[PDB]
RNA sequence: GAAGCUACCAUCUGUGGGAUUAUGACUGAACGCCUCUAAGUCAGAAUCCCGCCCAGGCGGAACGAUACGGCAGCGCCGAGGAGCCUCGGUUGGCCUCGGAUAGCCGGUCCCCCGCGGGGUCCGGUGCGGAGAGCCCUUCGUCCCGGGAAACGGGGCGCGGCCGGA
RNA sequence: AUAGCGACGUCGCUUUUUGAUCCUUCGAUGUCGGCUCUUCCUAUCAUUGUGAAGCAGAAUUCACCAAGCGUUGGAUUGUUC
RNA sequence: UAAGGCGCCCGAUGCCGACGCUCAUCAGACCCCAGAAAAGGUGUUGGUUGAUAUAGACAGCAGGAUGGUGGCCAUGGAAGUCGGAAUCCGCUAAGGAGUGUGUAACAACUCACCUGCCGAAUCAACUAGCCCUGAAAAUGGAUGGCGCUGGAGCGUCGGG
RNA sequence: GGGAAGGCCCGGCGGGGAAGGUGGCCCGGGGGGACGCCUCGCCGGCGGGCGCGACCCCUCC
């Protein structure tokens, strides 16, 4: 079954391309594998897009199948897209992704020393539990 | 005509030169799709030739400039009649397109030419464009188009960039 | 080090290329359970295929001529040669570098097996081409061990289950003491969280 | 021309219920359970409305050539459907001109064994498919009934057993011999 | 005329399956009906492939015995002892479900069958139970303190029990 | 008209007939037949499986998959024929 | 850099290249060049022209499908159905001195045409792309080979 | 083309238009939420049900 569907208004997350990494939104249907689209708020000038670079997200938000940028821009503040896509775990992972890639030397040996103390208690403590459980078992 | 990258559309006027017989002979004025001016100014001698007996040698050209699209942020139909000769007998048609110029209209008209019948630019003449309100577009493929609440899914999505991860444990997944 | 690549899903000649090179590059590949492979085209023009293949023999002495091997995997290694410069020693140096085998045999059973993307059916074709199992085809060309590698490859499914079952139960486990110890391991955690390791 | 999107629903019947997993579909009703997968279709099935009213098939952007299998999706799952609430029933007659037609049924109803067909000493025996039922009819000089729930067996066991009587080497014109299928209805009428 | 060779000039023996071609069909759309075809399915042969049969690979396997009694040569072991010559390449490991792709993965008692398999429900899904990943991480030693551990670490240090074709 | 044929036309294929040419060979590639022996082709005469007849049966036509297996003994002639 | 190329052999696309077309039980794959035509396809994709359809079509399922008259010349027999011209009228919602099957002739069936149910698009005739039929030779065999079908094929094109 | 669009200020404001028709209205159904018909749950209570007839009584999507 499918869930995300490409309609006037829906929410997509540019992969790659000259505006990489930003959100838009789906204003038209140009053709069968292009869209017009534009991201008042996440600064995308209103443009023509192909639909083999943008991932849908489950937003939605209200305005005419060719609407202005100032309605676009006054649907897009009303449902206040911005800090619910901060929020979501999909940004979250793309912002942990980012933060690895941007780590330097030093933090890297200091994630080093501090995973090392975290998968030394965990497997202590995991052992534990294992022979806990089979003395229950038992 | 080599239709090379996107088309643009060109306005170019042009006259005889002057002569005891008339002094100031009527301008002429054309729309040429081509890459450049330069063939641009080719294909308007070409096709004013054939038309009215002018020469580039016996003619110049006033003036040439590209004409910017009007709307391009639009998304329109356009209507292209159009003649074209195939490998026995030349034929006139009318094809319909959906874009937001004129010019991106006119060469997705050279490659659906070029892959429905095997035309080739230099075969292709070009004669009108307009463009063509949604209740007098006639092709199911651009009328299928014409909905308020247009909503369709993206079924099958093909795993691109497959080679930047060439050696991956995941079997991956085409279902998003 | 050595590249162990499992066949199910992949097309032929798009995976034996990229094998090739490989193995020219210096990297000792070895690819297993080479009767999943599978073929464009229908079941009916591969046979055809393989059987004008057959065909060619030379015809005063056929024990000198071309040899048609049967095996899925020698099927494989073949195609494969085809894509090597194997009458000069670096060709034969490179061949002698890359292990085919179907089913998957006990050296690497317990072991994770590679996939390549780029020569996936489900990538490379659309759903509604047709396509043959190299299996299917050489078994009903001649090869004579499809039941048998049918039966022990069964029997390496049900042991690598319970392996896999082992496996998510110590996992479990795992994941209840990372809840359970977060208390004490929680200023360890923060500073993954801010390198973007654990978020 | 790739269409955006062609469908068909389907109703059920109340007596009948449907659960599907995917493309495989299952159908229950009184007279038994019927499974089919639909793997080799590549369309979309949804099992829409409470009380199960409705089974939608879905097709997004399919040229002309899968634009046909929504269709014959719709009419093998309503042949479900009614196999499962009916059943079928293929009653096929015998036609000699000379040489009576000796039919008799044996692994209760599942292997026919056929006699004398144009002084024949070849004994002709067929197996029908699981889950299909050979009798021979009451009230009929020479008649064969087969019943069952999926009418691609009944009709494959009719098939087989009107394609075991031919004449070989003759006008087939004037030796119209065999056993034929008289007409497809079902077990039970509404 | 022995023996031996030897003759349709004597006598004996000569095989079974599988996928399918042509063709005939089933269900069934495209095209309200129809249709062997488009998706799916069936029967199908001196053909094809294999079996039976002949040979047996710079291809493997199991097993037996393995060099005196004056010398001796050998096999296994002593984490057995120093070395000498020669051939090189390498410069951290990942010890594993099956598989789908018009769908997947993980928990679950709230139920049903034989710990496993189903049902409901809850979580994730551009895969944070991720290979775009995980693990180990090495300058060394000496004092005192805190954190984790007291169940842990190290032992051809041990004797057994299972685990594998 | 088209079971089976097919006029007046017109489009092809083959190199098992003959031509046309003269590229190789004249410090030589032994130049007709028959005998013997192997293999290959199919444009299938028979046999296996089929479809169509102006196919009642018998016999016989036309067509399809198909070269697996067979295709003889003699008079006359150096003959191939 | 030219010409030519960039899956592997084999240096170069390991571009998240663009738009389409095409399934071949004989696919196709680059000047010279190394193999094919006329004629066809309800395979599929475009295009041209003309029709009829809420005064309700196209299917499909059902009812009618009449009198003069078995029209005139005819043949042994021709009632419509082998033959020669014409083809009328009243009844009609409609019926042709007849579209076909059938008998020696009838008979009978069936069609043109009109009605009932169903309720929105449906018919042709051409034309051009790819694919398919046409398409048969001898040692086993050659898009250079392997192989390739979200192309590594065909057409138009872009960067590197 | 002294850039073509575009942005901001509801710029104001002049009139006009249909459609890929927003509300509104009419018809139809998929519904549900008040759950108004049974069944359990603790004669009064709330929660359990992953309950069960509704029907223009609305009422929302
Ligand atoms: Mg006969
Ligand atoms: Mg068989
Ligand atoms: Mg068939
Ligand atoms: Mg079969
Ligand atoms: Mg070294
Ligand atoms: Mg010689
Ligand atoms: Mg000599
Ligand atoms: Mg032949
Ligand atoms: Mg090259």
């Amino acid at each position: 079954v499918f869930r995300r569907f490409v309609e006037v208004g829906r929410v997509a997350y540019v992969s790659f391309g000259p505006h990489a990494g930003k959100l838009v939104a789906i204003v038209d249907v140009i053709d069968q594998n292009r869209a017009l689209v534009d991201g008042p708020c996440t600064r995308v000038r209103r443009q023509a897009m192909p639909f083999k670079c943008m991932q849908l997200t489950d937003f939605i938000l209200k305005f005419p199948h060719s609407a202005r940028q100032k309605y676009v821009r006054k649907a897009w503040e009303k449902a206040d897209i911005n800090t619910k896509w901060a929020a979501t775990r999909w940004a979250k992972k793309i912002e942990a992704r980012e933060r690895k890639a941007k780590m330097t030397d030093f933090d890297r040996y200091k994630v080093m020393k501090a995973k090392k103390m975290r998968n030394r208690i965990i497997k202590n403590e995991v052992k534990k539990l294992q022979r806990a459980a089979l003395l229950k078992a038992s | 005509m080599k239709a090379s990258g996107t088309l643009r559309e060109y306005k170019v006027v042009g006259r005889c030169l002057p002569t005891p017989k008339c002094r100031t002979p009527p301008l002429y004025r054309m729309r040429i799709f081509a890459p450049n001016h330069v063939v641009a100014k080719s294909r308007f001698w070409y096709f004013v030739s054939q038309l009215k007996k002018m020469k580039k040698s016996s003619g110049e050209i006033v003036y040439c400039g590209q004409v910017f699209e009007k709307s391009p942020l639009r998304v329109k139909n356009f209507g292209i009649w159009l003649r074209y000769d195939s490998r026995s007998g030349t034929h006139n048609m009318y094809r319909e397109y959906r874009d937001l110029t004129t010019a991106g209209a006119v060469t997705q008209c050279y490659r659906d030419m070029g892959a429905r019948h095997r035309a080739r630019a230099h075969s292709i003449q070009i004669m009108k464009v307009e463009e063509i309100a949604a209740s007098k577009c006639r092709r199911p493929a651009v009328k299928q188009f014409h909905d308020s609440k247009i909503k369709f899914p993206l079924p099958h999505r093909v795993l691109r960039r497959q080679h930047k991860p060439r050696f991956t444990t995941k079997r991956p997944n085409t279902f998003f | 080090q050595v590249l162990v690549l499992d066949g199910r899903g992949h097309l032929l000649g798009r995976l034996a290329a990229i094998v090739a090179k490989q193995v020219l590059l210096g990297r000792k590949v070895v690819v297993v359970r080479c009767e999943g492979i599978n073929i464009s085209g229908n079941f009916y023009r591969n046979k055809l295929k393989y059987l004008a293949f057959l065909r060619k023999r030379m015809n005063t002495n056929p024990s000198r001529g071309p040899y048609h091997f049967r095996a899925p995997s020698r099927i494989f290694w073949r195609t494969v040669r085809g894509m090597l410069p194997h009458k000069t020693k670096r060709g034969q140096a490179a061949l002698d570098r890359l292990k085919v085998f179907d089913g998957i045999p006990p050296p690497y059973d317990k072991k994770k097996r590679m996939v390549v993307p780029a020569a996936l059916k489900v990538v490379r074709l659309k759903p509604t081409r047709k396509f043959a199992y190299l299996g299917r085809l050489a078994h009903e060309v001649g090869w004579k061990y499809q039941a048998v590698t049918a039966t022990l490859e069964e029997k390496r499914k049900e042991k690598a289950k319970i392996h896999y079952r082992k496996k998510k139960q110590l996992m479990r486990l795992r994941k209840q003491a990372e809840k359970n110890v977060e208390k004490k391991i929680s200023k360890f955690t923060d500073v993954l969280k801010t390198h973007g390791l654990l978020v | 021309m790739k269409t955006i999107l062609s469908n068909q629903t389907v109703d059920i019947p109340e007596n009948v219920d449907i659960s599907l997993k995917g493309r495989t579909v299952i159908v229950k009703g009184p007279r038994g359970t019927l499974r089919r997968d639909f793997n080799h279709i590549n369309v979309e099935l949804s099992l829409l409305g409470k009380k199960k009213k409705r089974l939608r098939v879905d097709k997004w952007w399919g040229n002309r050539k899968e634009l046909a299998t929504v269709r014959t999706i719709c009419s093998h799952v309503q042949n479900m459907i009614k196999g499962v609430t009916l059943g079928f029933r293929y009653k096929m007659r015998s036609v000699y001109a000379h040489f009576p037609i000796n039919v008799v049924i044996q692994e209760n109803g599942s292997l026919v064994e056929i006699r004398n067909f144009l002084g024949e000493k070849y004994i002709r025996r067929v197996r029908m498919r699981p889950g299909v039922a050979c009798s021979v009819s009451q009230a009929q000089k020479d008649e064969l009934v087969l019943e069952g729930n999926d009418i691609e067996l009944v009709s494959n066991s009719a098939a087989l057993i009107q394609q075991a009587t031919t004449v070989k080497n003759k006008d087939i014109r004037k030796f119209l011999d065999g056993i034929y299928v008289s007409e497809k209805g079902t077990v039970q009428q509404a």
